[PDB]
């Protein structure tokens, strides 16, 4: 068949298989990039959380933690213990536009992990909350 | 300012003398083999003494990470000992006028208060010939309205030449206080 951008919808029926596994059983990626930090959470199908790593648990302080080698760091370390637990195939799950937006994502890859697909679920509201007043800065 | 943190898989010095979770005294080792301790037994180092010339680094758990410095919130709350002094500086001129000399010595009287350090300057006025009889004349006027309050640290020096006059100021100490508060008492209720 062709090759379409769109996921593999679970009801009906696919024959896109990854490791033997469907595209619901994958893992995930859950990244949080933020402007001063960037938290990447791995997790299963059944949300049981297998890996965490930060900047800050990187050992990174201020402002190193908002940087694009900070994020690639983290991605690693998060690459290197889910990798331990027999993941190798994620579904990434990107949740703000920070720096460590991207670079998190090739972290991920230069531990050996795979990734599928790039899901954005940054937080826009239908008008919700106030934010803080702007800046002069 | 540091925090209770690991430092991370990056080390800046090549020998560190590493400790065990339980105290143990691995000793001094390889900057390479530090790693692979966190490894072999998921842990992160933190750096327990910098001052020791020899790296010190101890290896635990992240509970272990977390109660630590969760005690360190305490024993600060608990005996607080913050001594760091700020010093503020002031920059007059022999023919300040008065106003502006109440609303500056009012300024003074705030830092003395939040036991400040306040370096005072005396320049020459603007086309002004004054000696240092007249110059050194605020000081005294300034000190006189914090009686109590205030004390002389430093004194005033020609810093430049004689054309300028520097002076410190200070909160006065507590002992010094109550040898002021004694020696006020006697002068009216003895009398």
């Amino acid at each position: 068949t062709k090759f379409s951008i769109y996921p593999p919808i679970p009801g009906e029926e696919s024959s896109l298989r990854w490791a033997g596994k469907k595209f619901e059983e994958i893992p995930i990626a859950h990244i949080k990039a933020s402007h001063n930090n960037t938290q990447i959470q791995v997790v299963s199908a059944s949300n049981e959380p297998l890996a965490f790593a930060s900047c800050g648990t990187e050992g990174f302080r201020n402002a190193k933690k908002g940087t694009g080698i900070a994020a690639q760091t983290a991605g690693i370390a998060a690459a290197a213990r889910a990798k331990q637990k027999g993941v190798i195939h994620i579904r990434v799950v990107v949740k703000g536009l920070g720096p460590g937006r991207l670079s998190a994502m090739h972290g991920l890859i230069m531990g050996g992990l795979e990734v599928i697909s790039i899901t954005d679920n940054t937080p826009i509201p239908h008008n919700g909350c106030r934010p803080r007043k702007a800046r002069k800065l | 300012k540091t925090a209770f943190s690991n430092v991370g898989r990056k080390i800046s010095q090549r020998v560190i003398h590493l400790f065990d979770e339980k105290g143990n005294d691995l000793g001094n080792m390889h900057r390479a083999n530090v790693i692979r301790l966190m490894d072999e037994r998921d842990l992160r180092l933190v750096q327990r003494n910098t001052s020791t010339e020899p790296a010190e680094y101890q290896l635990m758990t992240g509970l272990q990470i977390l109660q630590e410095r969760q005690r360190l919130r305490e024993m600060e709350k608990a005996n607080p000992k913050t001594g760091p002094t700020l010093r503020k500086e002031l920059i007059l001129s022999s023919n300040i006028g008065q106003h502006d000399l109440d609303t500056k010595t009012k300024q003074i009287q705030q830092w003395i208060k939040k036991k400040h350090l306040v370096q005072i300057t005396i320049k020459k006025g603007k086309n002004v010939d004054v000696s240092e009889n007249e110059m050194e004349e605020i000081f005294h006027q300034i000190l006189q309205t914090m009686p109590g309050i205030a004390t002389f640290s430093s004194r005033p020096q020609a810093v430049q030449g004689g054309k300028a006059l520097m002076c410190v100021l200070r909160a006065l100490s507590k002992n010094e206080e109550k040898a002021y508060k004694e020696t006020q008492e006697t002068q009216e209720r003895d009398t």
